[PDB]
């Protein structure tokens, strides 16, 4: 049937979307250090299929790590435009979620998610490299869970 | 004391120009650096199997925020509000009011982890030991509204963790 | 007979995958997304206007240097000719003047890039 | 071909036209710009700079402000390339 | 105690010639800026705005504050030459998704109680 066949596509394509996440090389504060710690050996982003890359338009999932600042808003939201779709914004530490510690600040975004659509809040300041990773895979479990093609045959 | 690092002449003997040009020509170095990596290839890599495996963490590790309560049931918090005094970040909003009972307890108790900075000082500053760190740390959300966290989510927090946390606690308020 | 029905294959396996690559995955495009790159900020706006290149001459004079080489080349034959002593000295002439052409431009600053 | 007060004045009276904020009628040779038309002094500004651009050659801001009314822009447009009619 | 330090300017007559000379460089740049960083409001809606601009603080009177403006409005004007402001840094001259605001005490008293 059409909607067995649909649904064997949307595994398969929902399988390599998330066994191949490249992230973007957008680290911003201390919450990139972590960033990298999970790319360091002992976490290995390799090895869950997960690659860095710069050049937002070879990548797929942003991970707002640091604080996001008024006079840096703009060049995230153009760099977040330059992805081709589909995307996912991953908001790393309390500063890039809502706003941390200088959320009273004169010069710094509220949350990340009034700029972008932020797909996956991973709290911490910083979150530890093991919290990073988990949402990184909640991330997965997301892509996971999308049914793109059975909406299609549902038009 | 200070040492020179980098204040050494070569030598020109015959010999030893010898080696430099045939460290030059028959790349010698180069060698030794492709050795190192090969000697490393051959080792144990050091990447744990995640979320098989987990990375080592201490007893005093801060994570998750949650509120404990006595062994009798009865909250220990009391609305003292020296947490919400000494939060760096004004993360915990506080409202008070007496019980039906007479106790006073806190009508409102609001930590928002999305402005929490983890310095653990909300811990230290309560009198009873009401307000800790746990010890989780896997709770990232899909939207923001859920790292709001209430009163009822916190307490949810310390009636989950308090396996852990009374050991946690039980392992290091000598140190304190 | 076979070299061309090789090279329309792999041009048309080409050509096929650039097809598939660029109607498939149901593209959504909107300006933003197509704006050039500038590691983030708007570019200050160029992208065609010249831009200098200091190895002009190192450039040019590999064009001389890649000339020669096609006088070289037919040297696995040359060498099975009955006048040995003929094709080495024009080989070792061809050789010793690519080297003083070199040393020419090695001396006269030359293969050093300007600044 | 070489030009002369009749030049200078058109073009003047034409690129003082344009403007918006100008009178068409109120407008004349002897309009001058705070009295008879009504401007500011920042609306001076763009009066010489329709001056400049057009008849080419920049004028200073030491002489800008002492013309004030079309007689001394054409009179000063004049004296500096020598019109003697 | 009356009589204090000039800044650049020792009157008001040269603190508006810099005046004059700041709205000269403006003006001029203006469809630049229209160009230059793809703005799409009209040229005159960009020149009008650099008027009101200047219009704004047109009541100081005191040179040294002039002089204090000039400096502030050169910065903004090296700024947007050397495309440092963008095209957001530009736009908020012109408030756009601010909802316009009542003059009218009725409607003050109507939406809230403020001033
Ligand atoms: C001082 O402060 C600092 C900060 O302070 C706040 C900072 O923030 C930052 C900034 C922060 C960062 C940069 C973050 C940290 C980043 C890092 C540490 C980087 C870590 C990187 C890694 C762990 C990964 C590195 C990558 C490696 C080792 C290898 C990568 C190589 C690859 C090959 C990757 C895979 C990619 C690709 C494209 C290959 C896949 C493609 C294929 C297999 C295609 C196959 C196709 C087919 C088989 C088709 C077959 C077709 C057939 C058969 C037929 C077709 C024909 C038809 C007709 C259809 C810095 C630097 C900083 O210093
Ligand atoms: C070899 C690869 C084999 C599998 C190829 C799968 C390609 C899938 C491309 C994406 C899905 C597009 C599709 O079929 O319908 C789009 C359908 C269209 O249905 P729709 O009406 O929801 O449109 C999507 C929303 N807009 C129009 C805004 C883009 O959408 C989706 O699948 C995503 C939801
Ligand atoms: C929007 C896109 C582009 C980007 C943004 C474009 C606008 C940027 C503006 C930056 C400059 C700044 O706002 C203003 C400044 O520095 S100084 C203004 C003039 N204020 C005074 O000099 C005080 C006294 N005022 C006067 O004396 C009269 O106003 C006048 C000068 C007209 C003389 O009149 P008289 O002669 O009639
Ligand atoms: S959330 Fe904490 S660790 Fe992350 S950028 Fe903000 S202050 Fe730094
Ligand atoms: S540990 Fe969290 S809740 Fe406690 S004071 Fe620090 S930021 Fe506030
Ligand atoms: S410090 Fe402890 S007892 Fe005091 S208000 Fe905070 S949680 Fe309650």
């Amino acid at each position: 049937r059409g909607e067995y066949v649909v649904a064997k596509l949307d595994d398969l394509v929902n399988w390599a979307r998330r066994s191949s996440l490249w992230p973007m090389t957008f680290g911003l504060a201390c919450c990139a250090v972590e960033m990298m710690h999970m790319a360091a050996p002992r976490y290995d982003m390799d090895r869950f299929g997960v690659v860095f890359r710069a050049s937002p338009r070879q990548s797929d999932v942003m991970i707002v790590a640091g604080t996001l600042t008024n006079k840096m808003a703009p060049a995230l939201r153009k760099v977040y435009d330059q992805m081709p779709e589909p995307r996912y914004v991953v908001s790393m530490g309390s500063c890039a979620n809502g706003g941390g510690y200088y959320h009273y600040s004169y010069s710094v975004v509220r949350g990340c998610d009034r700029i972008v659509p932020v797909d996956i809040y991973v709290p911490g300041c910083p979150p530890t490299a093991e919290a990073l990773l988990y949402g990184i895979l909640q991330l997965q479990r997301k892509i996971k869970r999308e049914k793109r093609l059975r909406i299609w045959y549902r038009r | 004391t200070y040492k020179f690092v980098n204040m050494r002449e070569p030598s020109m003997d015959m010999k030893s120009v010898t080696d430099r040009a045939a460290q030059t020509l028959l790349w010698t170095e180069l060698v030794r650096g492709l050795g190192m990596t090969l000697s490393y290839l051959f080792r144990e890599p050091a990447t744990i199997n995640y979320p098989f495996e987990k990375g080592p963490l201490s007893p005093r590790f801060r994570g998750e925020h949650a509120l404990r309560r006595y062994p009798s049931g009865e909250e220990r918090c009391i609305a003292c509000k020296l947490c919400e005094a000494v939060c760096p970040a004004q993360a915990i909003t506080i409202e008070a009011e007496p019980r039906a009972d007479g106790s006073r307890r806190t009508t409102r108790y609001d930590i928002d982890m999305t402005k929490c900075i983890y310095c653990g000082f909300c811990q230290e500053a309560c009198p009873v030991d009401a307000i800790v760190e746990g010890p989780n740390f896997e709770f990232s959300t899909e939207t923001h509204e859920e790292l709001l966290y209430n009163k009822e989510k916190l307490l949810n927090n310390g009636d989950k963790w308090e396996a852990e946390i009374a050991a946690n606690i039980q392992a290091d308020y000598l140190y304190r | 007979m076979n070299i061309m029905l090789t090279l329309l294959t792999n041009v048309t396996l080409a050509s096929l995958l650039v097809l598939i690559a660029f109607w498939l995955p149901q593209l959504n495009a909107y300006s933003e997304k197509t704006s050039p790159y500038e590691c983030g900020f708007d570019p200050m706006g160029s992208a065609r206007l010249p831009f200098s290149m200091k190895f002009f001459l190192v450039a040019i004079t590999f064009l001389l240097f890649d000339l020669e080489i096609a006088l070289l080349l037919p040297l696995p034959w040359a060498s099975q000719t009955n006048n040995l002593k003929t094709m080495l000295t024009m080989a070792l002439f061809l050789l010793i003047l690519l080297a003083a052409s070199l040393a020419y431009e090695w001396t006269q600053k030359g293969l050093e890039w300007a600044e | 071909p070489p030009l002369t007060l009749e030049a200078i004045k058109d073009r003047v009276l034409y690129v003082l036209k344009l403007y918006d904020k100008i009178d068409p009628e109120k407008l004349s040779v002897n309009s001058h710009f705070m009295k008879d038309l009504g401007l500011d002094s920042l609306d001076q500004v763009e009066i010489i700079m329709a001056m400049e651009d057009e008849f080419g050659f920049e004028i200073p801001d030491i002489d800008a402000e002492k013309l004030m009314c079309p007689q001394e822009i054409v009179d000063y447009i004049a004296d500096k390339k020598d019109v003697y009619e | 105690g009356t009589s204090v330090k000039p800044i650049f300017s020792r009157d008001m007559n040269e603190a508006k010639r810099r005046v004059r000379e700041l709205y000269r460089a403006w003006y001029r740049e203006v469809p630049n800026t229209v160009h230059l960083f793809q703005l799409d409001i009209s040229v005159k809606q960009g020149r009008d705005k650099v008027r009101e601009m200047f219009m704004k603080n047109a009541h100081v009177t005191d040179p040294r504050v002039v002089d204090l403006l000039v400096i502030k409005g050169k910065m903004e004007l090296e700024e947007t030459i050397n495309v440092w402001k963008q095209r957001t840094h530009i736009m908020r001259f012109f408030h756009e998704t601010e909802a316009p605001r009542p003059t009218d005490f009725l409607s003050k008293f109507y939406v809230g109680h403020d001033p």
